[PDB]
RNA sequence: UAAAUCGAGAG
């Protein structure tokens, strides 16, 4: 649902590099690999992470019961 | 390089901010509930009544 | 005393579809710590014709 | 693992006889050891951690003058995910009689599981 | 579809001789998925503390 | 306030013998609130 | 009782043992076999874990006589710990420079 | 005879980079056991901080609470582990922490809308207060005499960007975290080394001449830091086999099958070190080898 | 507390 804290093969923490990837992604025109290269995932355990997350927390997100639509 | 895919993150994670507001993405995924959709549309409209 | 079953304790294993005798055989108990599984050893995989690939199995616990 | 169970008060009536069971608590003696995971309606606190043998619901029955509580039957310790309070289409504002609670499991992988 | 006689209660499987008699239901039997385990000695089974909780063998003392 | 409406997801106190549904629309679909509680859990 | 001696192996004589150790693994265990088997007494040494699932671990020693299994464990654990503080202080001298 | 003195002269640590998160050094003449016996250690055996245990006050938000409370133990403490001592778990749960063994962290973040959004927006940064829960909102409540002794440096988690939720208005989450000490080999979030592991020094030995443009092709298989031909004549040698990782792709070529083995000097180890931040990689494999050293003590001082 | 029938699965 939402980006894992620690890479599951390793333990490195890769949840602080979910957002910084989404900007790196946006505002600069970079390819995937790229990107994970500057947020310094080195391995391919840690970079299938952030490169293969979905994200699904956001559309759990838009059914909200405590506030009026 | 030619068998090529792509993850559509910038794309996906958008979609997933901000449905769309005029028709549903992946058209194909309503194709495939048609032969049910169009089957019982079909008894209440169209030709003869 | 109704002990609980203990390391010197036998048991009677089967699994179904019981073809032939050897699929149901009586096993020494050791008793493991950690899971909810029946653990058995790769040589009685022959006889039982049994996978660990989910397959369930009946211990018995004869009382006399 | 999520699993809904709905539990209806109305299942000892019918024809609009009137409504024996309510939910709650009255004012008999009940001990407080079930007081712990339930409010003052008789009904489970989200995200409460229920075993077996735990109330779910409390209903006073009016037949008996009795404090009485259903419990959960399950050996798979569970947690209150929601309770949902179920009014029925009916034109007289009746008591609440039916309760959709749904419990959440955790489901991690233990040995045996199959992937 | 009609209510069935004390004939139909005992003649075929689901009967009483193949389904009460020549085949019943057990105590003192557990039932689980296995899982291989080597570190034993080919003539055990593994059992998980759960059956070894439950299980029980009545010694008489002596 | 015990109790949210389902629709309009406004909350409401529910009294004995009182009628089982949002007073704000006619909605008959109540959700108990999770109110603040001590729910103890072990971070494993 | 952390670490025990198995009189179903122990010999009279006092050469040959096995010593049973709890909360240990392939960590201490053969590193002290390693260690031990430098000893040139020690005639037969070895580590085995019975049950994985088990925090047990079950060194068998065996000597050419003049010096017991005890002796020789003993040694071996001083071994051990020379070594590791050889390391250490390799690591501190090395840590100053750079 | 293989001597304490011995090993003493032959062994040696070749450090070839420190850092405040990776140490990458080398031992050498050492043992594959000693060396596995340190990375194992690393791994499993020396003590860090983490949140163990969670009490929730409320969260209304869409992640469950043992998903938030796992999510909370997973995210590493900048707390030096020797600041606190260990709790018993035969202790009664009333009196089990104490300030000397548990800190308390916590967390009460409740969102709300934010009327001032502009018009036409769809970042949630603009629509929503707090609608994103990070790590760094944890706030540390010290509890006795460690407001003084956390007085200089105060808890604080080692990454603070760490994602722990997010939340929409009127969805709140009050909590408290208790984080004791442990080890990596009980659970994963009590590992310190973020990944500790040695490989052996790779050995290229060109056995015939590989003069000429093959060379370059010989080169060419190889990090390029590996294989340089020799500036006088046209002719390769290994520059540096630290550089090449044992790819073996010169041995999918028939022009060089036969012209070069690969092996491993297999005493000399290099050791990288990636920590998790609550510790330096150096005091890692110093608190490694001390607790070797600690463990072999305690086996040789017990009555048998 | 029960029984059929239907449906879905596992080996
Ligand atoms: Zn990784
Ligand atoms: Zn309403």
């Amino acid at each position: 649902m939402i980006v894992p804290v620690r890479c599951f093969s390793c333990g490195k923490v890769v949840g602080d590099k979910w957002e910084s990837y989404l900007n790196l992604l946006q505002e600069d025109e970079l390819d995937e690999g790229t990107a994970l290269s500057r947020l310094g995932l080195k391995r391919y355990c840690c970079r299938r992470m952030i490169l293969t997350h979905v994200d699904l927390i956001e559309k759990f997100l838009r059914y909200n019961p405590l506030e009026k639509r | 390089q030619a068998r090529t895919a792509d993850f559509r993150t910038l794309e996906r994670e958008s979609r997933f901010i901000n449905p769309p507001k005029d028709k549903s993405a992946f058209p194909l995924l309503q194709e495939a509930v048609q032969p049910h959709i169009g089957s019982f549309n079909a008894l209440t409209e169209g030709p003869d009544g | 005393v109704y002990r609980h079953i203990k390391n010197r304790d036998v048991v009677l294993m089967n699994r179904q579809p019981t073809l032939h005798k050897a699929s149901m055989m009586g096993h020494k108990v050791r008793v493991l710590p950690n899971e909810k599984t029946l653990r058995l050893h790769y040589a009685n995989t022959g006889a039982y014709n049994a996978d660990f690939d989910g397959d369930e199995m009946n211990m018995h616990f004869p009382q006399n | 693992m999520y699993k809904t169970e709905k539990v209806d008060l109305a299942l000892n009536r019918n024809r609009g006889d009137p409504i024996t069971q309510h939910f709650g608590f009255g004012n008999d003696e009940w001990p407080k050891e079930w007081l712990e995971k339930l409010d003052e309606d008789g009904l489970p606190y989200i995200g409460t951690y229920v075993e077996e043998g735990d109330p779910i619901c409390a209903y006073f029955d009016d037949t008996l003058n009795k404090t009485k509580i259903k419990t959960y039957h399950s050996s798979e310790p569970a947690y209150i995910e929601e309770v949902n309070l179920i009014g029925d289409e009916s034109n007289k504002f009746q008591e609440l009689q039916t309760v959709s609670i749904k419990y959440r499991i955790r489901r991690t992988p233990q040995i045996g599981d199959k992937f | 579809v009609p209510i069935p006689g004390v004939k139909q209660a005992l003649e075929k499987k689901e009967g009483l001789f193949r389904k009460h008699m020549m085949g019943k239901r057990v105590n003192y039997a557990a039932r689980s998925v296995i899982s291989p385990d080597p570190n034993i000695e080919t003539n055990e089974i593994g059992v998980p503390p759960v059956f070894a909780v439950k299980l029980t063998y009545p010694e008489p003392v002596t | 306030l015990k109790y949210i409406c389902a629709e309009c997801s406004s909350k409401l106190s529910l009294s004995r013998t009182d009628a089982v549904r949002c007073k704000d629309c006619g909605h008959r679909i109540l959700l108990k609130a999770r109110t603040k509680r001590l729910v103890q859990f072990e971070a494993r | 009782e952390k670490i025990k001696l198995l009189t179903q192996a122990t010999s009279e004589d006092g050469t040959s043992a096995s010593f049973q150790i709890v909360e240990e693994d392939h960590t201490l265990g053969n590193a002290l076999r390693y260690v031990i088997m430098k000893n040139p007494d020690v005639e037969f040494c070895g580590y085995s874990i019975p049950h994985p699932s088990e925090n047990l671990l079950n060194i068998r020693i065996q000597t050419y006589g003049e010096t017991t299994a005890v002796d020789a464990l003993q040694k071996g654990l001083k071994d051990l710990m020379d070594l590791c503080d050889v390391v250490e202080s390799k690591f501190t001298e090395k840590i100053k420079s750079m | 005879e293989w001597n304490v003195e011995k090993f003493k002269k032959d062994f040696e640590v070749n450090i070839s980079s420190l850092d405040a998160r990776e140490a990458n050094f080398d031992l050498i003449n050492i043992d594959t056991s000693i060396a596995n016996a340190f990375r194992r250690i690393m791994i499993s055996e020396v003590p860090s901080v983490a949140a163990e245990y969670v009490y929730f006050f409320n969260n209304t938000s869409v992640i469950q609470d043992e998903v938030l409370a796992h999510r909370i133990g997973l995210v590493p403490l900048k707390v030096d582990p020797d600041m606190l001592t260990w709790v018993d778990s035969n202790l009664p749960d009333d009196e089990k922490f104490t300030d000397e063994n548990t800190i308390v962290l916590s967390l009460n973040v409740k969102c709300t809308r934010n009327p001032d959004a502009p018009k036409g927006s769809t970042d949630p940064k603009e629509l929503y207060n707090n609608a994103h829960v990070y790590a760094r909102d944890l706030k540390f409540e010290p509890q006795g005499r460690q407001s003084t002794t956390f007085a200089d440096c105060p808890v604080v988690p080692a990454d603070p960007d760490i994602l722990l939720a997010k939340l929409r208005p009127g969805q709140e989450i009050s909590l408290k975290a208790h984080c004791i000490l442990g080890i990596g080999g009980d659970h994963a979030k009590f590992s310190p080394v973020s990944t500790a592991s040695y490989r052996l020094l790779p050995q290229i030995n060109i056995l015939q001449p590989i003069k000429g443009e093959s060379a370059r092709r010989f080169q060419k298989c190889f990090p390029p830091g590996v294989i340089g031909i020799d500036e006088g004549s046209d002719e390769a040698y290994v520059k540096d086999a630290r550089k090449d990782t044992v790819s073996r792709e010169v041995l999918r070529y028939e022009e060089f099958a036969d012209k070069v083995k690969l092996g491993r000097v297999r005493n000399h180890f290099i050791f990288n070190v990636e920590s998790a931040g609550a510790m330096t990689p150096e005091e890692i494999f110093f608190k490694s080898v001390r607790i070797l050293k600690n463990k072999a003590e305690y086996l040789k001082n017990c009555p048998i």
